[PDB]
């Protein structure tokens, strides 16, 4: 898939993802906060309408209910910390691969080439995926938007300059 | 906990050239 | 199809197996479908 | 049960055995932990019944060997230019079902090898208002695993053996009590049982 | 890396204790690598806990164990006097048997000491010999003195017994000249 947001207040904070997300086989869970962001892999159990609760404090995790039998942690530098930001997720052959570059914008026409950021193997069945959406707590209103599109196996004839 | 709070609509938009990325480094 | 390493196996008839049954060793037999290259499966739904 | 521990010298490459029961002495691990005096268990090694793939301890690797039988299950372990630090209770342990191949599920009786070179001096038996009770004393020995007896063993209830206390010439001495009679002394290293009436 | 356990505890019958072991390893395949023994004094070790995540057979329901990190504790109820045993807590993770620091464990309850005085016999008074021994016995606390009086008087002691009667007992034996004992003893005891 491909996620696109012009959203200049720090909203998107990560993406989920899996296959039933009922805690029955693994999933994908990616925490983007302010400093030291968490991937870590279990067998959540997400809620309908997942979102994070800054109380500051950071959020009590009400994404999931429980997890314990999990396989796999990643903690690493924040990612990409008016202005767009563009993600390209794939998950081939079990690795999971990262793409994303910011590009002040004043979807303009042009061109702008995402450079890989993370590539980590998962090894799990990825086939629906969430947003999640960051809100302060008496719930405070707000709104986002994104952008999003799905991916396909293409052919391009890159024209790479003198830099 | 689990409450229903955050709503979302739907909307298109045309991709002129965007989602280009480096398939290799 | 691509991959590349060396793929290390010995016999481990001495440590991984007990007369009275080691049955710590699980395989999935069933499925719905074929698995993808480099995928693991834990779920213990009934098929 | 297991073999006695005689006191030997460094160098004399003593041994040493335990048996077992209750298993198929076929595929089941079975090894040998030491224990100091003073100290915790100190694993060794471990064998196998059939091919003997031993694995031995970092800390052990050319230290001990294992030697054990296997036509009558009894384990023994062999040693060569032993050190005055080797004295330290054995225990054999086995595998068994209980978990995998390197957790222990059954252990031995456990014996204390001694190590000295005081020529064993041989004890001597000494006897002592209540009367209700009697007692010995036995003085002047050097080994330490000395015990006491009443009537060879006639009397068991009201009987007590007190641990020996270190004498500040290197010997030890032992006191006993019986509720109320010859006692009797078996000392193991040197043979030599003495007789004394109260 | 070596195995920490705590050198003594002071537990109480009816309550519950927990032993420590830090140190703990592990490798590709699992965590729970974690087994403790039972071990009493002088007799032989007997397998109580492993893998604490089950069960073991034979052993009661009042042993269990839980794991938190690279720190595992052994959760103990219903201390009693038989429970006075040495305990040790192993990681086989590696394929390597590693042993703890070692453990006491002592339970406290409801404990008069036993203070006998017995006169040299005549075979060590023939062999110029004068030996004075006060037994001391059935006294729970581990708190004793021994003194003898002559004017206040080699000698020596061990205060801690063998575990056959689940009672502490100490013994000191006196050893002076016959000439010296003749010409003049009592033993003196102090005990909580």
């Amino acid at each position: 898939v491909y996620f696109a947001s012009t959203e200049k207040s720090n909203i998107i904070r990560g993406w989920i993802f899996g296959t039933t997300l009922d805690s029955k086989t693994q999933s994908l869970l990616i925490v983007n906060n302010a400093t030291n962001v968490v991937i870590k892999v279990c067998e959540f159990q997400f809620c309908n309408d997942p979102f994070l609760d800054v109380y500051w404090m950071e959020s009590e995790f009400r994404v999931y209910s429980s997890a314990n039998n999990c396989t796999f942690e990643y903690v690493s530098q924040p990612f990409l910390m008016k202005n767009l930001r563009e993600f390209v997720f794939k998950n081939i052959d079990g690795y999971f691969k990262i793409y994303s570059k910011h590009t002040p914008i004043n979807l303009p026409q042009g061109f702008s080439a995402l450079e890989p950021l993370v590539d980590l193997p998962i090894g799990i069945n990825i086939t629906r995926f969430q947003t999640l959406l960051a809100l302060h707590r008496g719930w405070t209103a707000g709104a986002a938007a994104y952008y999003v599109g799905y991916l396909q196996p293409r052919t391009f004839l890159l024209k790479y300059n003198e830099n | 906990q689990c409450v229903n709070l955050i709503t979302r609509t739907q909307s298109y938009t045309n991709s002129f050239t965007r989602g280009v990325y480096y398939p290799d480094k | 199809d691509d991959f590349t390493g060396c793929v290390i196996a010995w016999n481990s008839n001495k440590l991984d197996s007990k007369p009275s049954g080691n049955y710590n060793y699980l395989y999935r037999l069933f499925r719905k479908s074929k698995l993808k290259p480099f995928e693991r499966d834990i779920s213990t739904e009934i098929y | 049960v297991q073999s006695g521990a005689e006191v030997k010298k460094p160098g004399e490459s003593l041994k040493i055995s335990c048996k077992g029961s209750g298993y198929t002495f076929s595929y089941y691990w079975i090894g040998w932990v030491r224990q100091m005096p003073g100290k915790g268990l100190e694993w060794m090694g471990i064998i196998y019944p059939g091919d003997s793939d031993t694995r031995y301890s970092p800390s052990f690797q050319g230290q001990v060997t294992i030697s054990a039988d296997k036509s009558i299950s009894t384990a023994y372990l062999h040693w060569s230019s032993l050190k005055a630090s080797d004295t330290a209770m054995y225990y054999c342990a086995r595998q068994g079902d209980l978990g995998d191949w390197i957790l222990l599920g059954y252990w031995g009786q456990g014996t204390l090898v001694t190590v000295s070179s005081a020529s064993t001096k041989g004890p001597s038996v000494f006897p002592l208002k209540s009367t209700a009770a009697l007692g010995c004393l036995v003085k002047d020995y050097f080994p330490e695993p000395v015990t006491v007896s009443w009537n060879s063993g006639a009397l068991t209830s009201g009987v007590h053996t007190f641990p020996a206390v270190l004498q500040s010439s290197g010997l030890y001495s032992l006191s006993s009590v019986v509720t109320v009679y010859i006692c009797n002394v078996n000392h193991k290293p040197s043979n030599t049982k003495v007789d004394k009436k109260v | 890396s070596a195995l920490t356990q705590p050198r003594s505890v002071s537990g109480s019958l009816g309550q519950s204790v927990t032993i420590s072991c830090t140190g703990i390893s592990s490798d590709v395949g699992g965590d729970n690598y974690v087994s403790w023994y039972q071990q009493h004094p002088g007799k032989a070790p007997k397998l109580m806990i492993y893998d604490v995540s089950k069960r073991p057979s034979g052993v009661p329901d009042r042993f269990s164990g839980s794991k938190s990190g690279n720190t595992a504790s052994l959760t103990i109820s219903g201390l009693q006097a038989d429970d006075e045993a040495d305990y040790y807590c192993c990681s086989y993770a590696l394929s390597r048997v590693v042993f703890g620091g070692g453990t006491m464990l002592t339970v406290l309850g409801q404990p008069a000491p036993s203070v006998t005085l017995f006169p040299p016999s005549s075979e060590e008074l023939q062999a110029n010999k004068a030996t004075l021994v006060c037994l001391i016995s059935d006294f729970y606390p581990g708190a004793v003195t021994v003194a003898w009086k002559a004017s206040p008087v080699g000698v020596e002691t061990t205060t801690p017994s063998k575990q056959s009667n689940n009672k502490y007992a100490a013994s000191s034996y006196l050893s002076l000249t016959p000439e010296q004992w003749k010409s003049h003893y009592s033993c003196q005891v102090t005990h909580e």
